[PDB]
């Protein structure tokens, strides 16, 4: 099952086609290596996510951790600080 | 006397200030018959004049071209012979009338 | 690089200099990493430099006749090589 | 209204063409069912001529089948030479398309689509 | 009398002909061209897509000249939105449009000699066109339809090695020339299959709207790069070699004159390159820089909807003609407002040319012909498009 | 010369379309509406004919949406309720014209907002 | 400026006699083609001595992902948009973590024109067109790539792609 | 009739008293760049993005909160409205977090569009 | 960022369309400049060939190559096809636009005769529009399949056709078939609603 389902019910006949061959499926689910991340700490209010990048990461947004309730997550990283 | 004209069909014409007297001349009367008033004679009158003008005025051919501001002469004359065919066939046409027909409305409004 | 004699065979075969213009790049070519660039980037109002806007919709338009333009200046034969 | 004539005036009158094409044409299906060693039968042929020739039969504006005739023309002129092999001409036949029903029971059957 | 389909398959021309043919005994009656076998239908895509992605349409269109077919685009989208490209991309526009002159140039001249017979002049100059390939892919990214001169400059800038290989490549490319040179133009078998056939007279020519070397080679003296000047030819110096006795091969000589030529032009161009940004830098037509559109919010919104939207060029029409390898290319591109075009009729020079096969080759035998299409450089994608 | 007929110049045989995408199908003449989520009004200017929404299915290898109604992406654009139906009526096609409907005019003050 | 290119004694006669007749000029053309067996060929040994290519080659795309591991596609729709091929479906969710990434991606490698126009569009750098050229099948499947032969194809290359980006990123 | 004439660049159209000067560039087809101003919705005057100037007067007016008077000639292209809007898109996106490709009113935002073209 | 211009051609054109509109006042509607610094005669469609004949042959307007021939359909405009000529003059180093509106049904004069050149480009407009010249030696398909039907390029027919080719096995031949596409081409409506200031 791809880290999106997409895994073909038994009964499917879509499953011939991965008969004398198989399924590329990555191993590498993004759900859990971003999971598999430390909460980057901050000590301001507001905090900048290039993509740990200038020009090579991702576009610059400030996120606030204002609230320890939440730690803020850069919406194209899913990198998230904790205040 | 040039040896060639550079383009390949037109052939060395010797006797240029004459063909051209000829062709010109003929062009200045073919005009005649068109209405008084039409831009045709109006205008093609005013250039075959001043080119019979100095088809007159210099008598030496490299000079004669660069006057009449053309290629080489065996070209001015193939000029000369066409305006003809146009004068003749202008006379027919008769492009002086009033418009035939005005656009039906918005034949010509690009931003539609 | 080539045996003279087999080089000096191609220089006489073909009749010209062949070592100095070789069609293979040995040193000739420039290596690869070049080092990285930096490449070169008040009143910057755009309504001051708007091309876009800048153009109009078309103009809609005893006298003596007129050619287009001025007939083209006729060239002249090349000062180096005028016949090749 | 008034309409510059394409190349016929009256209906009557342009008719005259569309006869004189489908003479060129039947006269010419025998031809071509040989050259291009086609299979179907020159009877068989000449039916599907009289059909297109029919299936416009409808048309009033002169300008139309001054027209039609035309296009009608260039594809003779095409089939008479062979600028046309037989894969073109054998198009005329649906041969694999199979026919779409038409009865409302035979499609409400079949497809959401009308 | 008889009807050979010279074949569309066949390996000469360019593989995309019919040319049905009257066999009068040896030599052709008559040759009626069947172009019409590659018409992808460039011109109706076009008209659903926008401006930046249509592009690459261009440089598909007669796939030996690459960057002069974008050229021409680049410059119709530049006059529609009044906006003019950095000065450094002008150069860089006439430094690879002249490096494109000669790949077209060795393409036209060497396949037509395989054509005629002669195989090694096309293997020794093809690999001096894999090295300006390089070129290509050294700058855009590609061999080939690279997609790199447009709207408002070039893509991107030079590599920091490339106008130094471009040097070495000039440098020793003038020896390539004319040891092909040596080989085919004093031979007694070209010039006897090449002079005097397809003669086409000054006039005709212009009647005919041959518009290229078809043109040039009958005497008419005509460029569009010193008539007509785009980008900077204006500060560039070259001759225009025009011939006499309009022949295959006095159209020849004059292809392998335009290389030389070239050589010079690419010359001035790699001496005088001006130090500056290679697009326009007014975000509404040209892309926002990688940095500025992931550090300032203008950019990236710029970015989105040049990206997503397009240029949305002002409405108008304009017919603007380069001097293509082949020929005058010219796009007629009409526009309404939008970002998409209405309209681009991409006037091919080929589509006049390939029209005076059946008047240039008159009373000729069918081997002439071969040499007569050679002589036009048709490529079918211009044609067909 | 000018020869006089009476048709609705109905060049359905001359466009060269294929009965059935010229006969079970209806063209919808409408100006298209404004998009709630912005508030431009440049797209709601100009008339337009699109055509009726035929089977828009799943391509079973990579679940692409696949289609067989050639006339399925036409949006013709006209300057007109006129010179669409007459497009229309041209080409043989049905019509469902849908009259424009412009914002009537609102009064708006700003003091309004400030009686009692 | 136009230049023209193709415009007795007994010396000169004899001389054209002595070139037509013992001909003494298609030598000059024999003894040319003798100056190249003696040369060195171009010729590369193919499959041990690929060709010279540049960062800049543009071919098997490929989906980059952040160094942590998380894709960097964030389902804009700024890529289909703009691929004039007409060759990219990317039907996206929100990915149960909150967060937004794509259920759907494609490209059919029979419609993609190695344009990169998706590769300079993308602000984040998540597709890219790597420079594999060798990736030649056997049949049409193979070439309609899934998010999945991207993502792990990008977590192929990562080596050898960010070294061209890192190697071009100033001069784009 | 109590309509009052008032000029749109100087198509001249003739309104009714308490009609904005924003209303009055519509009827001649002109779009004032606005935001905070909804037809159905109090108008409030947050944003100032619709900026214009009438003629030969000091200072520019909110199409959205100023009746149009007589014989005003509202200049909606002159080389101050576009400085009035040139500097406003300034700061409205100054604060804006640069998350375009996140913002599903990707293409429906009338604030990319007012800013990419004006 | 704002074009390097020349007004003396813009003045010099002009002055030439005085001249074209005064020597032919019987077929010429319009004749602008545009700001682009080109020359549009807009003339009757009875006028194609009086007035591309005046340019061919007149000696202060030699007009003699056709640069192409083409057609705009603007489905709207009564008469939807707006064929437009565009010529050059090597003599005075500058190029005229002759455009002229077509019907479907009504033909419009072949230049054929004025340029050789325009052989070829009438064929293709009536292969791709559907426009007919009249009294043209050999219209017929220039680009489309040897039995194609319907014009193409016209605004009016779907991009992908109605027809695609396969080879069958059961007939051995390359059979058409009505067009399924596999993708629908996602038609984009890219277009912004808020319109640029002129
Ligand atoms: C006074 C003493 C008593 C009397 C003694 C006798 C009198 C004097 C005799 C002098 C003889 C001179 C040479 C004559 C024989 C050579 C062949 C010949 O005559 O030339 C014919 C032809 C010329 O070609 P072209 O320029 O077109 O001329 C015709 C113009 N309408 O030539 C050709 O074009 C043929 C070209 C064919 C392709 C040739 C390719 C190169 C071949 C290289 C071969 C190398 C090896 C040769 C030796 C082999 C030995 C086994
Ligand atoms: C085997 C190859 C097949 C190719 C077949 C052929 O080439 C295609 C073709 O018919 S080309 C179009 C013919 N179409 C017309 O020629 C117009 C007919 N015009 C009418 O039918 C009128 O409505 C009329 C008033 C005359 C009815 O009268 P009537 O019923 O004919 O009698
Ligand atoms: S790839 Fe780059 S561009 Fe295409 S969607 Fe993912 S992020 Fe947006
Ligand atoms: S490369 Fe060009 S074509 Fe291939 S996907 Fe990226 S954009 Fe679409
Ligand atoms: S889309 Fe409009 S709103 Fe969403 S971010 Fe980009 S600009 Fe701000
Ligand atoms: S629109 Fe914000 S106040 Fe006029
Ligand atoms: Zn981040």
């Amino acid at each position: 099952i791809t880290h999106t389902g997409q895994v073909y019910d038994e009964k499917d006949y879509r499953r011939v086609r991965f008969v004398d061959r198989q399924k590329e499926v990555n191993e590498n689910f993004a759900i859990d290596l971003i999971a598999q991340q430390p909460v980057n700490e901050v000590e301001h209010r507001i905090i900048a996510c290039d993509g740990g990048g200038g020009a090579l990461g991702h576009p610059k947004v400030y996120i606030n951790l204002d609230k320890e309730t939440k730690t803020g997550t850069c919406g194209y990283c899913g990198l998230q600080f904790k205040q | 006397l040039k040896k060639t004209t550079g383009l390949v069909g037109l052939a060395v014409c010797d006797t240029p200030h004459e063909r051209l007297t000829i062709l010109y001349t003929k062009t200045l009367d073919i005009l005649k018959h068109f209405p008084k008033h039409a831009a045709y004679r109006k205008y093609t009158e005013q250039i075959t004049n001043e080119k019979l003008d100095m088809v007159k005025a210099e008598p030496d051919v490299k000079k004669l071209e660069a006057l009449l501001q053309g290629g080489e002469v065996e070209e001015v004359i193939l000029q000369a012979e066409k305006e003809l065919s146009l004068a003749r066939k202008m006379l027919k046409w008769k492009p002086w009338e009033p418009l035939v027909e005005e656009p039906p409305a918005n034949q010509w409004k690009w931003p539609i | 690089s080539a045996t003279r004699v087999i080089q000096k065979l191609r220089n006489w075969a073909s009749g010209q200099d062949l070592q100095a213009k070789l069609q293979l790049r040995y040193q000739e070519i420039a290596k690869r990493t070049q080092p990285p660039p930096k490449l070169p980037v008040s009143n910057n109002y755009y309504c001051t430099r708007d091309g876009r806007r800048e153009v109009v919709p078309p103009s809609i338009i005893e006298k003596k006749a007129v050619t287009p333009a001025p007939p083209m200046k006729r060239w002249e034969l090349s000062k180096d090589q005028p016949y090749l | 209204t008034s309409v510059k004539p394409i190349f016929s005036r009256d209906l009557n009158e342009a008719k005259r063409r569309v006869r004189e094409l489908y003479r060129a044409w039947y006269r010419e299906v025998p031809n071509t069912v040989h050259l291009m060693q086609l299979d179907i039968t020159v009877k068989q042929g000449r039916d599907k001529v009289r059909e297109m020739f029919m299936k416009n039969a409808h048309v009033t504006d002169p300008r139309v089948v001054d027209l039609l005739v035309i296009k009608g023309k260039m594809e003779l002129q095409e089939t008479i030479k062979v600028w046309k092999q037989r894969t073109h001409v054998m198009r005329f036949f649906h041969e694999t398309e199979t026919p779409r029903p038409k009865d409302f029971l035979s499609k409400f059957y079949m497809g959401h689509d009308p | 009398n008889m009807t050979l389909n010279f074949g569309p398959q066949h390996p000469a021309a360019h593989g995309v002909l019919r040319l049905v043919l009257e066999l009068s005994g040896e030599m052709v009656r008559k040759c009626d061209p069947h172009i019409g076998l590659l018409h992808r239908g460039t011109e109706k895509l076009i008209e659903y897509k926008t401006y930046l992605q249509a592009l690459p349409y261009f440089d598909r269109l007669d796939y030996v000249s690459m960057m002069c077919n974008e050229q021409a685009y680049s410059i119709a989208v530049e006059k529609l939105l009044n906006i003019q490209p950095p000065p450094r991309a002008q150069w860089i526009r006439v430094l690879f449009g002249e490096i494109t002159r000669i790949l077209n140039h060795i393409m036209a001249v060497t396949t037509h000699a395989l054509d005629i017979g002669a195989m090694t002049p096309f293997f020794w100059m093809f690999e001096e066109r894999e090295k300006m390939f390089e070129f290509y892919e050294r700058v855009s990214g590609a061999r080939m339809h690279a997609a790199y001169i447009r709207p408002g400059g070039v893509h991107q800038d030079l590599p920091l090695g490339l106008l130094d290989d471009i040097y070495e490549f000039s440098k020793n490319f003038s020896l390539r020339i004319d040891e092909v040179e040596e080989m085919l133009t004093n031979n007694r078998i070209w010039r006897n299959r090449t002079v005097d056939i397809g003669v086409v007279t000054a006039e005709d020519a212009l009647n005919y709207g041959f518009s290229g070397v078809m043109l040039r080679g009958s005497g008419i003296q005509w460029d569009l790069r010193k008539t007509q000047p785009y980008d900077v030819y204006d500060q560039v110096e070259f001759d225009v070699p025009i011939g006499s006795r309009g022949d295959c091969y006095d159209r020849y000589l004059c292809r392998v004159e335009e290389m030389r030529q070239s050589l010079r032009i690419i010359e001035q161009c790699l001496n005088k390159m001006p130090p500056g940004e290679i697009k326009v830098d007014d975000a509404k037509v040209s892309p926002p820089k990688r940095a500025e559109m992931k550090t300032s919010m203008e950019s990236l919104i710029h970015h989105f909807k040049l990206y997503t939207e397009g240029y949305q060029v002002p409405p108008g029409a304009t017919y603007t003609a380069i001097e293509a390898p082949k020929g005058e290319f010219g796009v007629y591109l009409v526009s309404d407002g939008s970002s998409r075009p209405y309209r681009c009729k991409i006037k091919a020079p080929g589509f006049a040319h390939l029209a005076g096969l059946d008047k240039m080759s008159k009373g000729h035998m069918l081997a002439d012909v071969v040499a007569i299409i050679g002589t036009q450089d048709i490529v079918f994608g211009e044609i067909d498009r | 010369q000018l020869i006089t007929v009476d048709e609705k110049l109905d060049i359905t045989t001359l466009t060269g379309v294929p009965e059935e995408h010229i006969k079970t199908r209806k063209v919808r003449i409408f100006v298209p509406a404004r998009n709630n989520m912005q508030s431009g009004v440049n797209n709601t200017k100009k008339w337009k004919m699109e055509f009726d929404t035929r089977e828009r299915w799943e391509n079973p290898l990579m679940g692409w949406a696949s289609t067989a109604d050639p006339l399925s992406n036409m949006v013709l654009t006209f300057s007109a309720k006129e010179d669409a139906i007459a497009f229309a009526e041209k080409n043989g096609w049905s019509y469902d014209v849908e009259e424009k409907k412009v914002p009537k005019p609102k009064s708006k003050s700003y003091g309004a907002n400030f009686s009692w | 400026t136009y230049k023209y290119v193709n415009k007795v004694d007994m010396k000169s006669a004899t001389d054209n006699a002595a070139r037509i007749l013992m001909w003494t000029e298609l030598i000059r053309g024999l003894g040319m083609t003798l100056s190249y067996l003696f040369r060195e060929p171009a010729t590369i040994n193919y499959p041990f001595e690929k060709g010279p290519l540049s960062p800049r080659f543009r071919g098997e795309h490929a989906l980059r992902r952040y160094p942590s591991g998380e894709e960097r596609c964030i389902a804009c729709k700024l890529c289909e948009a703009i691929c004039p091929a007409q060759a990219i479906t990317i039907e996206a969710e929100p990915r149960a973590d909150g967060s937004r990434r794509t259920t759907r991606y494609d490209i059919d490698m029979t419609k993609c024109i190695y344009c990169g126009f998706c590769q300079e569009a993308c602000p984040v750098d998540a597709i890219v067109e790597g420079p594999n050229f060798e990736f030649s099948t056997e049949t049409h499947e193979e070439l309609l790539y899934n998010k999945e032969k991207l993502l792990n194809n990008g977590d192929k290359w990562e080596a050898e792609i960010a070294a061209n980006i890192q190697a071009d990123y100033l001069y784009r | 009739s109590n309509l009052i004439e008032v000029f749109v660049d100087g198509q001249s159209v003739m309104v009714e008293p308490g009609t904005t000067v924003l209303q009055a560039c519509e009827k001649v087809g002109m779009q004032i760049p606005r935001f905070c101003y909804h037809e159905r919705l109090s108008v409030a005057g947050n944003c100032r993005m619709c900026l214009v100037e009438i003629e030969k007067a000091p200072k520019v007016v909110a199409a959205c909160a100023m009746p149009v008077m007589k014989g005003w000639n509202i200049l909606t292209n002159s080389e101050k409205s576009k400085k009035a809007r040139e500097g406003v898109m300034e700061f409205l996106l100054a604060n804006h977090p640069l998350d375009c490709p996140i913002c599903d009113q990707g293409g429906e935002c009338d604030l990319q569009d007012q800013s990419m073209m004006f | 960022t704002v074009r390097p211009r020349s007004d003396v051609t813009h003045k010099q054109l002009s002055a030439f369309g005085e001249y074209v509109a005064e020597i032919l006042p019987k077929y010429v509607q319009q004749v602008q400049v545009s700001c682009l610094d080109e020359l549009e005669i807009c003339i009757h469609p009875d006028g194609v060939i009086p007035t591309l004949t005046f340019l061919r042959d007149h000696t202060n307007a030699q007009f003699k190559s056709l640069a192409d021939l083409t057609a705009v359909d603007v489905p709207t405009r009564q008469n939807r096809f707006e064929i437009v000529y565009n010529l050059l003059s090597l003599r005075f180093n500058s190029r005229i636009r002759v455009k002229t509106y077509a019907d479907e049904l009504t033909p419009i004069d072949s230049i054929v005769s004025v340029h050789i050149a325009a052989n070829w480009y009438e064929r293709e407009v009536w292969d791709m529009f559907g426009v007919f010249f009249f009294n043209h030696p050999d219209l017929r398909r220039i680009l489309t399949d040897y039995g194609f039907e319907g014009h193409p390029f016209r605004k009016d027919f779907p991009l992908t056709g109605y027809v695609e080719l396969r080879y069958d096995d059961e007939v051995k031949r390359v059979v058409a078939e009505p067009v399924e596409l596999a993708q629908e081409f996602r038609k984009f409506d890219l277009n912004s609603p808020w319109e640029a200031f002129p």
